[PDB]
RNA sequence: CCCGGUGAGGCGGGGGGGCGAGCCGGGCUCUCGCUUCUGGCGCCAAGCGCCCGGCCGGCCGGGCGCGACCCGCUCCGGGG
RNA sequence: GCGGUUCCGGCGGCGUCCGGUGAGCUCUCGCUGGCCCUUGAAAAUCCGGGGGAGAGGGUGUAAAUCUCGCGCCGGGCCGUA
RNA sequence: CGCCGUUCCGAAGGGACGGGCGAUGGCCUCCGUUGCCCUCAGCCGAUCGAAAGGGAGUCGGGUUCAGAUCCCCGAAUCCGGAGUGGCGGAGAUGGGCGCCGCGAGGCGUCCAGUGCGGUAACGCGACCGAUCCCGGAGAAGCCGGCGGGAGCCCCGGGGAG
């Protein structure tokens, strides 16, 4: 609709139910739930590896 | 004591109100525009007679300067009457034409009678 | 007994990282043109040379001197408004039915009394601006050989002779049970003005650099005292 | 009326919750979801901001 | 006096801490200031220390400091 | 086909039905492509999302709250042949 | 006289969720309003500029000598307001334990409750939430081909004149 007109529309016509939902696609919501998943995973990987170095050293 | 912005802004000093040693002006203004000046008079025509008969409409000539809300308000003091509603047009003689409509309980024939209009 | 729910949550302020705090910005502020005005003709007074006329004026009494000279004025401060009407009065009654000393106040009433040899201190306020309405007045007491002294603030003096300001204030004479206290204050100030006159009016002032040129230059050459050093070692 | 194209290029504000959309001309190679860098400790890379 | 940048946002000096060097554990030569895998997220403080208020040691709620080093005379650079 | 003052939104009966077709013309909606050393506005205005400072009641006489369904009031000024 | 200049040599904010001190009132219960202080705050440029650009929402019938998407009839719709803004519905109304009762259920306590369905796309009548932040719409050329829907035209029959 024209974009005045969303005014007047309830909210269940105007999103989706889900995170993002509206506003993001689905495909994209699925990829940033991994890749925030992913790279927090790879920061903890990455900071035992440093400490262990440090542990050595 | 600190800033944790790098932009000096003017502070927000008092602002009093004024309290005028005199009025500038000895006495209020009076009004130009009360009912009877809003209303000059009633129009006659065929076409307004149709107005009356048919759409319970009265038809006045009234100040240029004066809206729909006045007209409405002049007309329900002057004669004690209700309105309905008012359109308006400014004719190509520079008057103000005001169609006036009466609610439905008072009929503009009777109304036209107490007027002079008819 | 602790809550194993609350923890540490540490910000890491690094370049990236964690959004940084909200420090103090006070050095980086862009200030108003007037205070840039004021301040940057602060740093121009040190920077340039200031000529020792203008210069004697930074040299002034430490606050003990300041405070004694402050004491012993204070009690020949000039009559307010309000107390000369009962003054006026009393004479009124006094009719019906001698001047004690007093501050001399004024750069003009000032100057004829060192020309005169009447006065016998005199007090300059060292924040007079223009400058060249008290920039004589040294060299002139000096000349007469009037005691003169160099206080900090013409707003002190201001409140002397219960005015907003004064450029300086002058002793002509003063209460027997005083001229003790008159006596130990010239003999100090005298001692720091009058008889250090040559070095005063020779002695520039200004000249200094910022702190980032002098650490630039220290840094520089120090780096070829450290040089020499190792060309022996 | 430019030849080269214009890249825009997105980063974090290091004082305030934002995002800081920049105009950058497009060196040849680079891609949309690249990641580019600035700064003295950069490293050299088509693309990134050096002194 | 001029020019450029910026919402004039961390400049200079010192302190503090880390990796190296090397002289007979300490002092210094001297460097660094915590982000490089991915088309995520990232503010409006956690924690700690010290004071204070109200109600019945227990509840409810405030203030300060550290966290976020200190001192400085031009916002930072470039010219001159 | 009937009436009236007959200058009545007058009153009556019946009807307003069933299919086909087209690179047809006009408009429109959509899909897909080509062209550019041409890439083809801005803003008012409206909306969704992320966050979670807060607020709401102590099991009821329920509360905060609701972009849901009804209901209540108003929309002035100028143009208009 | 003025001119240049429109963010450039500027202390360019007169606002706000909230908190604390008071003052006034009223459906005086407690809430409004109001003054100050604290806190928070980029917009960064007054203003003008389109009856063909952007821009919510009105249609059918009748009616005049001359006006009608404006008048009358009928049927709607947008925006704004009302918390004395009213009524429904939603939030919402569940479970454990202990008594009483054959049971339906009824009492007393202790806990929950800012909705629910679908694997999903997403759906359902609502379905709390501020500063702040991200995004969408407004908002995008010209030409070709092809397809869908309409109006019109055409063809075959029923009526009525
Ligand atoms: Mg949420
Ligand atoms: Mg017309
Ligand atoms: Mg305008
Ligand atoms: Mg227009
Ligand atoms: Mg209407």
């Amino acid at each position: 609709v024209r974009p005045k007109v969303l005014m007047r529309l309830s909210k269940t016509k105007k999103h989706v139910s889900r995170a993002y939902g509206g506003s993001m696609c689905a495909k994209c919501v699925r990829d940033r739930i991994k890749r925030a998943f992913l790279i927090e995973e790879q920061k903890i990987v990455v900071k035992v590896l440093k400490a262990q170095a440090q542990s050595q050293k | 004591k600190i800033r944790t912005s790098p932009t000096f802004r003017r502070p927000k000093t008092l602002r009093l109100r004024r309290q005028p040693k005199y009025p500038r002006k000895s006495a209020p203004r009076r009004n130009k525009l009360d009912h009877y000046a809003i209303i000059k008079f009633p129009l006659t025509t065929e076409s307004a007679m149709k107005k009356i008969e048919d759409n319970n409409t009265l038809v006045f000539i009234v100040d240029v300067k004066a809206n729909k809300h006045q007209i409405k308000q002049a007309v329900k003091k002057l004669y004690d009457i209700d309105v309905a509603k008012v359109n308006t047009l400014i004719r190509p003689d520079g008057e103000k034409k005001a169609y006036v409509r009466l609610a439905p309980d008072y009929d503009a024939l009777d109304v036209a009678n107490k007027i002079g209009i008819i | 007994v602790v809550n194993p729910l609350f923890e540490k949550r540490p910000k890491n302020f690094g370049i990236g990282q964690d959004i940084q705090p909200k420090r103090d910005l006070t050095r980086f502020v862009k200030w108003p043109r007037y205070i840039r005005l004021q301040r940057q003709r602060a740093i121009l007074y040190k920077r340039l040379k200031v000529p020792p006329a203008i210069n004697q004026f930074t040299q002034v009494l430490d606050r003990q001197t300041a405070t004694q000279l402050l004491k012993l004025a204070h009690k020949y401060r000039p009559e307010t408004k309000q107390e000369k009407k009962q003054r006026l009065l009393a004479r009124a009654e006094k009719k019906a039915a001698k001047r004690p000393p007093v501050l001399r106040a004024g750069v003009n009433t000032v100057t004829t009394l060192v020309e005169n040899k009447k006065a016998q201190l005199v007090v300059i306020a060292h924040d007079v601006d223009p400058i060249e309405l008290v920039v004589f007045l040294p060299a002139l007491c000096r000349k007469m050989g009037v005691p003169y002294c160099i206080l900090k603030g013409k707003a002190r003096l201001g409140r002397l002779v219960h005015r907003k300001t004064c450029t300086t204030v002058a002793f002509t004479q003063v209460n027997s049970e005083d001229k003790g206290a008159l006596a130990k204050l010239v003999e100090a100030i005298r001692t720091n003005y009058n008889d250090r006159y040559d070095e005063i009016r020779r002695h520039w002032g200004g000249n200094v650099l910022g702190p980032k040129s002098v650490a630039r230059i220290a840094k520089l050459e120090k780096a070829k005292a450290k040089e020499l050093a190792t060309k022996l070692g | 009326g430019r030849g080269a194209p214009l890249a825009k290029v997105v980063f974090r504000d290091p004082y305030r919750f934002k995002k800081r959309t920049e105009l950058f001309i497009a060196a040849e190679g680079i891609h949309t979801g690249q990641f580019v860098y600035c700064g003295k400790k950069a490293q050299l890379n088509i693309g990134n901001v050096l002194p």
